[PDB]
């Protein structure tokens, strides 16, 4: 019950005042009505980075215990990421109810820390094999996979 | 030279030429590259004995076709 009023409050902050390039919408019901506990989201790619030119959709869930508990964060589809599981799970500390997550914490706060994550991935708890292994063998390559999805997300 | 049977809990066995004065960190670094793991996330052992970095083969009497041990503290991530 609280977290629909937390997410409604964020849903008009967020429609004033959000970075830009961002979005953070709810979904739809199967009969048309609003969905608050599901929004589509996308996270641009910073400038002068591998990631420059690609908007990056993905998923937010939340369950009944926000905000008290935190969203599940989904890249939709999968990004090629160290610390995106292969399922497009996205994890971070302030992910983490156990570690770094505080009630305070809001949609807008999530959203640009996965953002800073995209170039700045935590070599030290990888989440997918494939890229934590071409990053920290071949960095060429792992650019090269990183500006090629770049432009597969890029907006057409 | 010494060929070293590295086994894990999951029955991983991955073999590893190196030479008696190689530090050992090496062959962590190796373990960690080819099986895609985290290297601060991984004990290796030598008998009951976790091995460091600057051990070497020849500092722990090691031979041809030793095992080393590797666990995984981190039972999720």
């Amino acid at each position: 019950g609280i977290a629909l009023s937390r997410l409604a409050q964020e849903r008009r902050a967020w429609r004033k005042d959000h970075p830009f390039g961002f979005v953070a919408v709810p979904t739809k019901n199967p009969d048309g009505t609003m969905n608050l506990m599901n929004w589509e989201c996308a996270i641009p790619g910073k400038k002068g980075t591998p990631w420059e030119g690609g908007l990056f959709k993905l998923r937010m869930l939340f369950k009944d215990d926000y905000p008290s508990s935190p969203p599940k964060c989904k890249f939709e589809p999968p990004l090629f990421h160290p610390n995106v599981y292969p399922s497009g799970t996205v994890c971070l500390s302030i992910l983490e109810e156990d570690k770094d997550w505080r009630p305070a914490i809001t949609i807008k706060q999530i959203l640009l820390g996965i953002q800073e994550l995209l170039n700045e991935p935590n070599i030290q708890d990888p989440k997918q094999a494939e890229a934590y292994t071409i990053y920290c063998q071949n960095r060429v390559e792992y650019e090269k996979r990183v500006r090629a999805q770049a432009k597969k997300f890029a907006p057409s | 030279y010494i060929k070293l049977k590295v086994i894990g809990q999951d029955s991983s066995e991955i073999h590893f030429k190196v030479k008696m004065t190689t530090h050992l960190k090496k062959l962590k670094e190796s373990y960690c590259q080819r099986q895609g793991v985290p290297m601060n996330s991984l004990r290796f052992l030598f008998e009951g004995q976790r091995i460091a970095d600057n051990h070497t083969p020849k500092e722990l009497g090691m031979e041809e076709e030793d095992v080393i041990e590797v666990y995984q503290e981190q039972t999720g991530g």
